[PDB]
RNA sequence: CACAGGUGAUCAGGUAGAGAAUACCAAGGCGCUUGAGAGAACUCUGCUGAAGGAACUAGGCAAAAUGGUACCGUAACUUC
RNA sequence: AAUUCCUUGUCAGGUAAGUUCUGACCUGCACGAAUGGCAUAAUGAUGGCAGCGCUGUCUCCAGCAGAGACUCAGUGAAAU
RNA sequence: UCGAUGUCGGCUCAUCUCAUCCUAGGGCUGAAGCAGGUCCUAAGGGUAUGGCUGUUCGCCAUUUAAAGAGGUACGCGAGCUGGGUUUAGAACGUCGUGAGACAGUUCGGUCCCUAUCUACCGUGGGCGUUGGAAAUUUGAGAGGAUCUGCUCCUAGUACGAGAGGACCAGAGUGGACGAACCUCUGGUGUUCGGGUUGUCACGCCAGUGGCAUUGCCCGGUAGCUACGUUCGGAUGGGAUAACCGCUGAAAGCAUCUAAGCGGGAAGCCCACCUCAAGAUUAGAUUUCCCUAAAGAGCCGUUGAAGACUACGACGUUGAUAGGCAGGGUGUGGAAGUGCAGCGAUGCAUGUAGCUAACCUGUACUAAUUGCUCGUUUGGCUUGACC
């Protein structure tokens, strides 16, 4: 139930001997250093905290420097927690190591990332609203929202109405993705599929919850 | 070369050597075909009208006429579906892409030989 | 299109509560000792111990 | 969106933007110190610096190529005569931008563009 | 990518020359038919004293498309025309000669007759 | 109103061009009295568009399309 | 039928499917001969219907360019 | 309501009901099977495109699992349309002597408003959360999602006189819908490369540039993007609806019910995804700091982050951006020179020259240890420990 944090390196293909192209995405896995083990006695729940990447010393606060020093690890670019159970808290000690060995070839994974940000978007792109007529006398409402409600009853707009607003740049999970290849010496994780986000983004790969 | 150096490691292990060819050239591509259980090679002869050079992602489209109707196939260069490619005639064209040949049929859809 | 009642002065000022004048950051040039806008040359053309005139 | 896109618009057509940056490049080559708007100063580097790079080696093809983009025979002569053999051993960064406040007329952020090494 | 009101050549010798798609079958809001997909056609142009006449409503299978058919390696395969082969009430081919190539998407049970009768199969 | 409207006559350069059309220039005259950024939605004005090709719609509205010269050739009908 | 209420009359044609269209019938609510009748070549920014071509009209919208929108500085309305 | 509450239809966008159209669970059947018919439960999803007509509807064609009935100012014109109705022109039929008239017809006929408040979609500022800070988090709760076809197999079995033809199990493949993504297939690609028309200029030739929609045309990088790719809608748990019970008395029998014990639906509550402590009950954990600290901010270089913000990165102890260097990609064969040709032109030098946004590096330029905010051990009461 624990995963690892990597960086989206970009997309490519893997060819099979039958001549099928598999769309894959490449994840750089630096070492996931364990910075804290949360247990039920102290925190009320079981989790593993890891860090990965690096920061320069001038960019790490005194509080975070002490947090990393208590574990014995080097400061990473971020800190991520994975909810675990007694089975997961087996060989996981503070200052310990999590590599790409966590996953096997052919294992289904869930991958989470920040989607690409589209900024402010209209209803047509954000919610697949139909466009109104391009011609036929249509005035200046070609990509307009259309009606936003009923009449006097209810005399308001219902909450959760689909409107323009910020699109993308949100946490998104894609489930049911296959591990195409694992390599740990090079920190390589090759996964079948799309992987939300841009290249260089932080991605979290966990074992698939559908199973 | 255009990608993340770690994408390049995955791409470079997958490269099939093939002979060089340009747009305008007439090529024969041997395509692996699996009917039910046996595998054979089907020939695809025609003019290379376009190609995108993208390393592992390279592709080239070949245009022939098959009994009246014209067919194009955009082969993926480094795909094991491509058993082999051999260049019959070398072309002398003035442009990378020969899309104008789609409106040409006979004595007008012919390109000069390169010597 | 238009209000059904005039806005009260209190509500107009609540809208204006975010209206501030930006205050620039200032430094002292090491050579001339003159005050200047941070990351900007001085009135005399001095910036980070260098002349432009 | 604008993801990974380069270039400026500056409220102009592309023809006007090209002509104005050609004018600014020539003005900077002649006077070696100009005062302009800060976004214009930042975009001036991507046009003026490649001309100095190509003038580092003097040839007929290079001189003609510089004149194709500058259209000032005086500035092309000056470029290939002194500027290239002034930045011969400099790997880029031939001009520096110094912020110099705001314009009186419209409060536009201003900057001086100076050629390095005695402008 | 064949939709309603698109015209197709006839790749067989049923008598038809041009057919018009009046329904893409196989789904409530189904949009396009590709190679191998069953469509309802009206015969717009028929050969004199043929088996089908102008105005028949029948079944056809798309056999080649201008949009093209994708292959597992990522290659695409495009034709210069959109073509169809007329079928009977049980969606079985009604011809004894096929004109022009077809693709391997017709391989299976019902259209094996079209595949065997085609001059060339891709 | 220092207002995209209206206001009679006269003069009539060049290269293309049938042309006082049009394009680019001469003489001459101007840059149209807010600018600077940014480069969201949405609006206006344009350009390009896979496959399809009127399925849109009250209606092909709008758009797209055609477009020159020479020659060949040209139907119903006609008051010739 | 620019005239027919009943009425989308009936029959034929055109479409896969045609309250519109064309042909015909005559049961003309409620045509008809200078408030002219029936036709009619040519003509019409006239009405109806049908095709070819052509297309972002549409399936189903995408990308791009300029002017706004947005931020800064200056000036500074409106109806209510 | 007449000191004005805009009409029908369409478009866009919906929201609710259940008297349920499909899918789900059932009882009865004139239920053999396959199919149905009725009624009970069930509102979680889903629930065509066209031809005609201004139509709603309706008929028709072809589908679909199905093409539900309704409410919402017969939802929705300060969101769009303006075909009909319902101004002024004109005509026909008809009525009137007439001016005129007609739920008769016909051709034609200006749809304004920059949004204050509520609402809603997003995105910030402030303050608070018992000293302050940097992070990581629990989850009271909230939202999203919930559809379904066909093929094979069981099995040509059960059933049936035949015709036909299963349940229950299992395997695969679609349609619609949604999300992410750009490797591929394409689209676009007005600071990329060429070709080319007219004209003007750079003294001239050559070579180039301006202008003509980017002049036009042919390609095309990155990005963005769908029609491309990949993924998702769970077969699980709990309690239930109708319905079916077990045992069982009231009521020696019977009886699902009164005591007690079971089964049971796409529905309910979880489970999946997202948000979530202003959950003022403001939660938890790990570190850091307190005679201006820990930090935060301004400023600067900026980003597949973005309206402004915020958010992410970096500021010399530096690859943050530009440049530069080396690649890649695209275009397709630069200029000059030479050769061949009367010349247009062709060939060679040489896959050349150019090359946006891509990759990998590199301090050359620009990121100034400047300033501001933020302190000084965090009240009291009680208990336990000390």
């Amino acid at each position: 139930a624990i995963g690892l944090v990597g960086k989206k390196c970009g997309m490519t293909r893997v060819f099979t001997e039958a001549g099928a192209s598999i769309p894959v995405t490449v994840v750089e896995i630096s070492a996931n250093r364990i910075t804290q083990v949360k247990n039920t006695d102290v925190d009320g729940y079981q989790a593993i905290q890891v860090t990965t990447g690096t920061r320069r010393d001038s960019r790490v606060t005194a509080a975070q420097k002490g947090h990393f020093a208590k574990a014995g690890v080097a400061a990473g670019r971020g800190v991520w927690e994975f909810r675990a159970n007694d089975s997961d808290l087996e060989g996981r000690e503070i200052g310990g190591e999590i590599l790409a060995d966590l996953f096997e070839q052919g294992q289904m994974v869930d991958v989470t990332g920040n989607s690409k940000g589209k900024g402010f978007q209209g209803g047509v792109k954000r919610h697949n609203f139909s466009m109104q007529d391009a011609t036929h006398g249509n005035s200046v409402s070609h990509r307009a929202i259309g009606s936003t409600g009923q009449n006097q009853s209810p005399g308001k707009v219902f909450k959760g109405k689909k409107m323009p607003g910020q699109m993308g740049n949100k946490r998104v999970t894609v489930q049911g993705l296959e591990v195409i290849s694992v390599d740990v010496e090079k920190g390589l994780l090759v996964i079948k599929g799309a992987i939300p986000g841009a290249t260089g983004g932080d991605v979290i790969v966990r074992p698939s919850v559908k199973a | 070369s255009n990608k993340h150096l770690l994408v390049q490691a995955v791409e470079n292990a997958q490269i099939i050597e093939r002979p060089s060819f340009g747009p305008g050239d007439t090529v024969v591509v041997q395509v692996k075909v699996r009917e039910g259980e046996r595998e054979r090679l089907q020939a695809f002869e025609g003019i290379v009208i376009a190609k995108r050079n993208r390393g592992l992602n390279s592709a080239f489209t070949v245009r022939k006429i098959s009994s009246g109707v014209g067919v194009e196939r955009a082969f993926q260069l480094h795909s094991p579906i491509i058993e082999s490619i051999e260049v019959k005639r070398r072309g002398a064209v003035r442009r990378a892409k020969l899309y104008y040949l789609r409106e040409r049929s006979g004595k007008s859809a012919r390109i000069r030989e390169k010597l | 299109a238009v209000q059904k009642s005039r806005k009260s002065r209190s509500r107009r000022d609540m809208r204006r509560s975010h209206h501030h004048m930006t205050v620039a950051e200032l430094s002292v040039d090491a050579t001339t000792g003159e005050k200047h806008r941070r990351h900007h040359m001085t009135k005399d053309g001095f910036y980070r111990g260098r002349q432009l005139f | 969106m604008r993801h990974r896109k380069s270039g400026v618009k500056l409220g102009r057509t592309s023809s006007h933007r090209k002509a104005m940056f050609q004018n600014m490049t020539n003005s900077l080559f002649e006077h070696e110190l100009i005062k302009t708007t800060l976004p214009k100063a930042k975009e001036l580097r991507r046009v003026a610096e490649p001309l100095i790079t190509m003038a580092k080696e003097d040839s007929v093809a290079n001189r003609r190529l510089a004149f194709s983009r500058m259209r000032s025979k005086t500035m092309v002569g000056k470029l290939f005569g002194t500027l290239g053999p002034r930045y011969q051993n400099r790997p880029g960064g031939y001009l520096r931008i110094v912020k110099c406040g705001n314009r009186d007329g419209d409060n536009a952020p201003m900057a001086y563009v100076e050629l390095v090494d005695r402008d | 990518m064949i939709q309603v009101e698109s015209m197709l050549e006839v790749a067989d010798n049923s008598g038809a020359r041009r057919v018009q798609c009046i329904k893409v079958l196989g789904g409530s809001h189904r949009r396009y038919a590709s190679v191998g997909d069953i469509i309802k056609v009206t015969v717009k142009e028929a050969i004199p004293r043929g088996r089908v006449k102008k105005g028949d409503v029948m079944n056809a299978v798309v056999v080649r498309t201008k949009k093209g058919v994708r292959r597992p390696d990522g290659s695409v395969l495009r034709f210069d025309d959109n073509a169809a082969v007329l079928l009977n009430q049980n969606k079985a081919p009604i011809a004894t000669r096929i004109f022009g190539p077809v693709t391997r998407e017709l391989r299976g049970d019902q259209f094996m007759k079209i595949v065997s009768l085609a001059p060339e199969v891709l």
